[PDB]
């Protein structure tokens, strides 16, 4: 139960054997044996009696018979002993009187292996036994049955619909037809950017500063010289020479606090976004406010690309991430959720060192190259849209037609600008992104592109079909010998005619 | 529902009257396990039943009707805590089908 | 000194034993090189002595490794595999009621007084009762042993009276039950193991084969899916609905008992089918048992039939060899095959097929040494007189529906 | 450490007598029709404790008193007696019975009461509430006496399947029931109650084969008697009426063999020498 | 000597005093009648050895014979018998907490095992080693001394073991606290052993009806299934399709939950049908509703219908008695015997009828004593006026897919 069991067999070997040969090598050696043949034989059966792991054709046998298939079907013994064609293979044994070394050509061959009905590697005699017990174990239901050929084929992994494991059972309904949880993305100098069908609004007043005044450097000690915004000549993402340098002058603990319309709402997700460049520092805090003093801190490193400073005065931070653009810039999303309404303001200022807050103190003076903020309501960044003293509301695009799957936008897709798609239509899922439509400049309408896979309903009562193989690259004796009825590995309910066939 | 007394010993084994049968129950200290020899009116009924918490003694049906009961471990059996700790519970037909029926639906 | 592991053919571990020369190689090269491992000798003992415990051990373990799969287990050991399926191993009882007594006036029917039947019935009463002064009172009875016993419907003989009581008279007023004995199986639940293989499942043939198995007195239950439904017929059995389960089940079951599992197994929407007229007897004929969903609401309808009986002979001519005296152990041995007492080999059942050389060899393996000549069959319907020896062929159809059955007294042995 | 134990069953609870007061039991138990006997010697009783025990056993309120329907007409005393060392008891059963016999036996300073008991002492029962079975077999005699005063029952005998034409109606009360199962088929087969289980079973044969119990440790020596052997030893409380024995001895090796019990005589004294039993054992077939 | 330990009653080991006390015999008898077997001698010492052996194996037997019992089966034989059915016993891990904000001073470094703790116990290691930079606060990575999903708020982490220079730790909101897990234990194996086999041992309809009723505010459930192949009523739902389940959800619960609990009892093969018009409101649209799989994304609809929705009314005409009564207590009682909050007494349940016997037993039941003179009850369609005096009836058969609701303002009671 608890207190030890020893059991050794060496036990008796008192102290007067310590340097005797014969007893003590007798004793060794009966250990050695009993070790042998009783340990080492349980280990291996406990192993053999293991189903994931029966790798011991005996055990796929043992087992066959505790489930109660016929054994014709099942190719075990060691292979490499038919001849067929190939040098990987036997070849013809001949009367070699002499006993050749070599064998003659080949010792032996034979034609154990027949096609179109027997299997022969073992994994998947495995697989048909553990499929067998789910057979009798089974009641019927399509969630169980799919759960366990997943559990299976795939140890419990998902899949990609670019493979396709295995499908349905006898349950003649098919989801879809029509489209729901449409989900739009746009992909440009944003990078994978997703648009809205209800009107999306962006509360800054500005986005793009080219003028001090635009917006105010606030600064609580004011030792130093208010941050600055400068009219910067770089690169920008959209593709002018229009960023905003911000710097911060030494022993200055000054931040900018963009103009926004307040309050944003209470209890309501926010979203801030903007595009940053590395500039004389390598990161970048911003700060999302509440009430005093409930706001949130985040510090991006625009090179790294790592969140490593997440700071929660209160229950406010959600998340934080960053996107990659070309010409090594960055957006960095903060999102956050609080439940007061005092949400005035988000402050923004260049990081000295890694965890710089808004009001950290400067040794020198750094300057960061910023462009496009965005500050919204919901959980997710959207495309970039100017703002130049208002709180921009826009609306991206409106489904005029939800069977053909044509969408209408408010302004023409720019030359170039790709268009994904994520949801459900014609019966056919699309859980990744996929490309519909390119912009000509000109154009507004675009119709959708076929998801996946298959119409899916397969018309009829009382019976349905499987479907596998293009994911799982199984072999076709796998096929025939599971589309065999005779055998009953498939899970059946009784009067429901199921083929397995299918690639 | 009758607790069966005890002792706090590796090797032991009890005969009693319970149920309108005589039964007797050798339990013994087997490695890191508990085994119990049943036998019922002398002749015997099994032999190295592994004892377990809730976990019927008696597990085959044939052992069990017509109402002749069953032994039931509060907890995984232990020598060292019987007595003070781990009881086991003898169940008479009625009780042990009731027993049955609540354990079948968990 | 080696454990073969017959992979696929006999799914057996066997022990080679041959650990002498093992033995004597570790007493050599540890003990010594050059010793005299002769017998006689004390050394030779010792060896002799150890290599007899290794041969134990590895026998003993091979059992052991072995009883994981059936048709090589025994009690409390295939017992693990079945309660693995939860095949379960099936209880003691016994149980009869509801019998009348013909008797004089005002007698103290004592309890346990005791009756019998023809066939060894041995009935006692259940509790004390005093007849009324009428001439006739309604007593309980038991069966004295565990097997499964059908005493005929008419009044027979008393074992235990008072001078007084005339006679327990058997009506259709009376009831009966199953009992099973242990694992009746012995090696029968080899046979039955693999047809309750899916207890567990529920809404297939094989769940529904081994649940409605699993009811007391079905010695066999033949179940067609009929899946293919375009009416024809399919595998036997011809097909009213296109789309209907059929369902044969032999014994003599409660019709509330077996109903609530067929219908506890309903494999969803399928419907029964069981006319085609001569196809198997209908239980209820129209409109069968009503029986009531667990799930309350409605009150279906369950439709299942009853096979055909038939009467079996077996002319078997032996030649008694080898100086071995067997008068009437023949008819024994080819009972018992027919009730399926033997061991893999299923006897008549509701699917089954009366052939010649089954019996022959049924009579082989109960009996070797008396050189089976000849083993005609035929049959007959469930009356009918003696098919005459013309009949007498080696084999019978028996199509899937019917069932066949062999009396003691319709074997008979021609001795040359 | 002996342990001995003295309770009592009375309105008020249980009331054990523990070994601290000077305690002497005498039980002597057979397989006869006889009820076996205990006399039991309490002293150091207090006065109340006299009150309460002395004033409810009488002979009484069934003789010139009605105030009787069921139990609680006298009192049901059994004795549980064993060893304890390590903190391990070993508190076994050894007597079950009704007072029937009050006493004292030495006056002051050391009042001591000396009390007789009989098993099923009850014999002024419902005079026999079921009537016994016309014709019927012996086993079946056997399970109506045994219904009738509410002990179960070992039946283990060879006679059990014989008819018996008209099987004592004669009888009075609930203990005579014994006295005629013993009275009938009396060579070998004697019926007897232990404790509250009524035994009928063949005299050279075990109630319970597995059961046996080695003994190899005696008082004195096994001997040899006109049965079987004869020996004494130390309280073992695993030695029962009727149980098998296998006794291996020493000093006479002649003895050896496997027996089975036909009479116990437990003298059990907490603040005395006598700690014994004595068993009479005859050959075991 | 080791006579048959294994016999047929499972395995039978005796103590090692017997089987010591066997080898020491057979000893005996081999090499001399008087040899000394002392466990210092080497025959002493080849007998003990062979009693630890011999021994050893009669425990492991004995402990691994009854192996295939998953009811009483332990570890890992446990863990792959329950792997069949998909039950996996878990893997203990434990918290990893990473990023962890470290403050201190100048370049203090922190070394492995630096053993930090939150302010509720749940004492964490460093797993490696930091120095902090010129800023002060560096990043750390902690993982849990113990197994499971240990709670790791963000809030001030104390440290038990410091070096000199650290400050403290933070759990700031970019820590990804990873939780762990605790494994699982065999008994709460078999449990969800047992749970699976509950699942998989119903038919199609009582499946559904568990399911659905283990989703909350669904106050009843009604469920009907064809099996006919013959587009009918069956008893009182009209049904559309041959081979179909139509089942009605009552209360006001949630649709996708309802849906999954629906998709996961599906009996599959047999389809849902909305039935014809006015069987139960087909909410959701012609088209069932979508769910998806939690097994695959594959995809599949399903259909279920809400009963048609009543008014009931009552009038009563009781006489207060003695003790003073208010009509608000009987209009309190009867709304409460409706919605089903009394004992015993289902209440207006899925396709039950409307009886003022029933209502008057409630009545009388709450509150005994009143005299009840006449009781009418009627039902009429939602939203619907009040049926007019004499329009009631003394009793209202209802059909098998609605329920009604008698509110406060739906009984007129009157005092004569």
């Amino acid at each position: 139960t608890l207190p030890a069991y020893n059991s050794d067999i060496q036990q008796a070997l008192k102290w007067l054997h310590n340097q005797a040969p014969g007893i003590t090598g007798l004793i060794q050696r009966k250990a050695q044996w009993y070790d042998r043949f009783s340990r080492q034989f349980w280990a291996n059966w406990e192993r053999d009696v293991f189903h994931l792991k029966t790798a011991n054709p005996f055990g796929l046998m043992v087992w066959c018979i505790i489930l109660g298939t016929p054994s014709k079907g099942f190719g075990l013994y060691p292979k490499n002993s038919s001849w067929a064609f190939g040098r990987l293979r036997q070849n013809f044994i001949y009367s070699g009187t002499q006993v050749p070394p070599p064998a003659d050509a080949s010792p032996g061959g034979n034609f154990y292996g027949g096609g179109n009905a027997e299997i022969l590697n073992l994994d998947e005699i495995r697989k048909v036994l553990q499929l067998r017990y789910v057979a009798l174990i089974s009641n019927g239901s399509i969630a169980y049955i799919n759960r366990m050929l997943r559990y299976i084929f795939n140890d419990d992994e998902p899949w990609d619909e670019a493979t396709g494991l295995y499908f349905y059972l006898m349950d003649s309904t098919g989801e879809n037809g029509p489209v729901e949880n449409l989900a739009i993305y746009r992909k440009d100098w944003e990078g994978m950017v997703l648009l809205s069908s209800s009107p999306r609004t962006n509360h800054v007043l500005t986005s793009t500063p080219a003028s001090d005044a635009d917006w105010p450097g606030v600064d609580p000690a004011a030792s130093g010289i208010p941050v600055t915004v400068e009219t910067a000549s770089a690169t920008a993402p959209d593709g002018s020479a229009t960023v905003c340098k911000l710097t911060k002058p030494a022993g200055s603990t000054a931040y900018v606090s963009a103009p926004i319309d307040g309050p944003l709402g209470s209890g309501s997700t926010v979203t801030f976004s903007f595009f940053a460049k590395a500039g004389s520092t390598r990161f970048i805090a911003i700060q999302s406010a509440a009430d005093f003093p409930s706001r949130a801190d985040a510090v991006f490193d625009l090179d790294s690309g790592n969140v490593i400073s997440d700071q929660m005065l209160d229950s406010s931070v959600v998340s934080a991430r960053m996107i990659r653009l070309e010409n090594g810039w960055w957006r960095c999303v903060l999102t956050t959720k609080t439940v007061s309404s005092s949400f005035r303001a988000a402050y923004v200022a260049p990081a000295e060192t890694n965890f710089s807050w808004i009001d950290s103190n400067s040794s020198a003076a750094i300057d960061v190259l910023i462009w496009g903020a965005q500050i919204e309501l919901g959980d997710t960044p959207t495309g970039y849209l100017e703002t130049t003293g208002a709180p921009v509301t826009m609306t991206d695009y409106v489904l005029q037609n939800a069977q053909t799957g044509t969408v209408k936008f408010t302004q023409p897709l720019p030359t170039g600008v790709e268009a994904y798609w994520t949801g459900d239509w014609k019966g056919g899922t699309a859980a990744e992104p996929a490309r519909f439509a390119v912009g000509n400049g000109t154009q507004d309408t675009f119709t959708l592109s076929d998801p996946a896979y298959i119409g899916l309903p397969t018309s009829g009562a009382f019976k349905l079909e499987y479907r596998v193989g293009p994911a799982l690259n199984l072999s076709p004796q796998l096929i025939n010998l599971m589309n065999d009825r005779a055998v009953g590995i498939m899970p059946t309910c009784a009067g429901c005619d199921v083929k397995v066939i299918q690639e | 529902m009758k607790k069966i007394p005890l002792t706090a010993v590796p090797n032991q084994a009890i005969s009693f009257n319970a149920g309108s049968s005589y039964w007797k129950i050798r339990l013994y200290q087997n490695m890191d396990m508990m085994n119990a020899d049943i036998s019922r009116d002398g002749v015997i009924v099994c032999h190295g039943v592994r004892c377990f918490g809730g976990i019927p003694l008696l597990q085959y049906s044939r052992q069990y009707r017509p109402d002749y009961g069953n032994f039931v471990f509060d907890r995984d059996a232990d020598w060292t805590l019987f007595g003070d700790g781990i009881n086991l519970f003898y169940l008479d037909g009625a009780e042990f089908a009731e027993y049955q029926a609540l354990a079948t639906r968990k | 000194a080696n454990y073969n592991y017959i992979v696929d053919t006999g799914v057996i571990v066997a022990d080679t034993a041959d650990v002498l020369s093992d033995v004597e190689a570790e007493f050599r090269a540890a003990l010594g090189a050059n010793i005299n491992l002769a017998a006689s000798t004390p050394q030779g003992s010792l060896v002799a002595a150890e290599a007899i415990a290794r041969s134990s051990v590895m026998r003993n373990e091979a059992r052991i490794a072995n009883t994981i799969n059936p048709n090589v287990s025994f009690g409390t050991f295939l017992d693990a595999i079945c309660a693995l399926m939860g095949i379960e191993r099936g209880s003691d009882l016994s149980t009869f009621g509801y019998g009348v007594q013909v008797t004089g006036r005002s007698q103290t029917r004592i309890s346990t007084g005791s009756r019998v039947q023809t066939p060894a019935g041995a009935i006692f009463t259940v509790l004390s009762d005093v007849t009324i002064p009428a001439g006739g009172v309604a007593t309980i009875d038991i069966k004295s042993q565990e097997y499964g016993n059908i005493p005929l419907p008419v009044g027979n003989l008393i074992i235990i009276d008072g001078t007084i009581g005339w006679s327990g008279a058997k009506v259709i007023a009376s009831t009966r039950v199953d009992p099973g004995s242990r694992q009746m199986s012995d090696a029968e639940l080899k046979n039955a193991r693999v047809n309750r293989l899916a207890i567990q499942g529920r809404n297939s043939t094989m769940a529904i084969k081994a649940y409605v198995s699993a009811v007391p007195n079905v010695t066999s239950v033949n179940v067609i899916e009929n899946n293919t439904g375009a009416v024809q017929v399919v595998n036997g059995v011809s097909f009213t609905l296109p789309y209907a389960v059929w369902v044969c089940v032999a014994g003599n079951p409660d019709k509330q008992a077996v109903a609530d599992a067929l219908w506890a197994a309903h494999n969803g929407g399928t419907p029964w089918d069981y006319g085609a007229t001569n196809n198997g007897v209908p239980v209820d004929g129209p409109n069968g048992v009503p029986v009531r969903d667990p799930a309350s609401g409605r009150k279906y309808v369950v439709k299942w039939t009853t096979p055909i009986m038939y009467d079996g002979y077996v002319n078997v001519t032996v030649q008694q060899g080898s100086s071995s005296v067997a008068p009437e152990a023949i008819q024994n041995a080819v009972v018992n095959y027919a009730q399926g007492k033997v061991e893999g080999e299923e006897g008549l059942v509701v699917g089954a097929s009366l052939s010649a050389f089954e019996v022959a060899g049924a009579i082989a393996r109960e009996i070797p040494g008396i050189y089976i000549k000849l083993c005609q069959v035929a049959c007959v319907a469930a009356g009918s007189p003696a098919p005459a020896p013309g009949d007498f062929t080696s084999e019978y159809v028996m199509s899937a529906f019917g069932q066949a059955t062999i009396s003691v007294g319709n074997v008979r042995v021609t001795f040359v | 450490k002996r342990i001995l134990r003295v309770t009592f069953n009375m309105p008020y609870g249980p009331e054990v007598i523990r070994e601290d007061l000077d305690v002497r039991v005498r039980i002597m138990k057979a397989a006869l029709r006889i009820q076996n006997r205990a006399t039991m010697e309490i002293f150091g009783l207090t006065t109340q404790l006299r009150e309460s025990l002395l004033s409810q056993f009488t002979a009484w309120k069934h003789r010139q008193r009605q105030v009787g329907r069921e139990d609680e007409l006298m009192i049901k005393v059994s004795v549980e007696a064993g060893y304890s060392d390590q903190g391990r008891e070993q508190v076994s059963r050894v007597f079950v019975g009704e007072v029937a016999i009050v006493d004292i036996i030495s006056p002051p300073p050391d009042i001591g009461i000396r009390i007789q008991c009989y098993t099923r002492q009850i014999d002024r029962t419902k005079t026999i509430r079921n009537m016994p079975p016309a014709n019927t077999t012996f086993v079946k005699f056997v399970e109506w006496g045994a219904n009738e005063m509410g002990l179960n029952f070992i039946c283990d005998t060879s006679y059990n399947d014989q008819v018996l034409k008209n099987p004592g109606r004669s009888i009075t009360v609930a203990s005579a029931i014994l006295a005629s199962i013993q009275d009938m088929y009396m060579p070998d087969v004697a019926a007897f109650v232990d404790d509250d289980i009524l035994i009928v079973k063949d005299r050279d044969k075990v109630i319970r084969p597995d059961e046996v119990t080695n003994v190899n440790s005696f008082v004195g020596i096994p001997s040899w008697s006109e049965w079987g052997v004869e020996f004494q030893c130390l309280f073992e409380p695993s030695i029962r009426v009727a149980g098998g024995v296998a006794v291996e001895s020493l000093m006479n090796p002649s003895v050896n063999g496997n027996y089975v019990i036909t009479a116990l005589e437990y003298d059990l004294a907490s603040r005395d020498r006598p700690f014994y039993i004595k068993v009479m054992g005859s050959p075991a077939a």
